């Protein structure tokens, strides 16, 4: 269930992000990018189990 | 007047809103006189001047067109760094040593 909810939390990132035309980037992307490190690796715990 | 005319070059400024700051900014040194000096400079996470003007430049008919087809070839590419644009507009309002 701790997977579940952090997929979850994975799936609300994706979603704030917004995409800007010619690599401008939101203030809010770059704290939706640097938050991925904590994703892959839950993922990579879950995949170690 | 003394403008210092930011414009904001990013990313997020391409297309239509970079034409639309194109044609502003052309209609807006349509407004200045002879005895109004302008620069236009441009901002995206650096700031610089459009033109090879380096500072505030008298608004006559031909520093105009200058200062427009400087703006006309003007790209959209980068962040936005409203504090590195500021700096440089407040530090181009500031030289004196120049005609104002
Ligand atoms: C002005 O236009 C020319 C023609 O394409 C281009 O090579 C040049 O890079 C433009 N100026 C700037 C500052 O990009
Ligand atoms: C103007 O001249 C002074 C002294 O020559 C110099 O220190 C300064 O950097 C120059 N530029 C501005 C914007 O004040
Ligand atoms: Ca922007």
């Amino acid at each position: 269930y701790m997977i579940l909810a952090t997929i979850i939390a994975n799936c609300i990132v994706l979603a704030l992000e917004q995409h800007l035309p010619d690599g401008d980037k939101t203030p809010m992307s770059e704290r939706l990018d640097d938050t991925e490190p904590y994703f892959i690796g839950i993922f990579c715990f879950e995949a170690g189990i | 007047k003394d403008m210092l005319i930011l414009v904001d070059v990013s990313g997020s400024v391409s297309g239509l809103t970079l034409k639309l700051i194109r044609t502003s900014v052309s209609e807006m040194l349509e407004t200045l006189s002879d005895d109004d000096f302008v620069n236009v400079a441009s901002f995206n996470s650096n700031a610089q001047d459009v033109s090879c003007f380096q500072h505030l430049v008298q608004a006559n008919v031909r520093n105009k067109k200058v200062l427009k087809d400087a703006v006309n070839n003007i790209t959209a590419k980068g962040i936005t760094d409203y504090k590195k644009g500021f700096s440089f507009a407040f530090e181009q309002l500031l030289n004196y040593n120049v005609s104002r």
